[PDB]
């Protein structure tokens, strides 16, 4: 994540904005890699 | 007649020479070990 956590109203909670990338690759034995993204 | 120990892992005999012949053969003849089967094996999944 690059961004910036900012607060919200729900009482109040700390939620993110920016640029994020969440990824879980799993690599086929060779070359193609799978991405749960 | 038969005894073994499993501290020493060894057959004892009680009996002839015969018995030390014959039992001596089968001292050799029930050594054996067999060999791995792989009776586990560690797959890798490609995809799954």
């Amino acid at each position: 994540i690059v961004g910036e956590e900012v607060p919200v109203i729900t009482t109040v909670d700390r939620k993110e904005v920016g640029i994020k990338l969440k990824v879980v690759p799993q690599i086929n034995e060779g070359n193609s890699v799978q991405l749960n993204i | 007649k038969f005894v073994a120990d499993e501290r020493t892992n060894s057959i004892l005999i009680s009996g002839d020479p015969k018995v030390r012949e014959r039992l001596k053969r089968l001292i050799k003849q029930l050594d054996v070990e067999m060999a791995a089967k792989g009776n586990n094996r560690v797959v890798y999944l490609k995809y799954a």
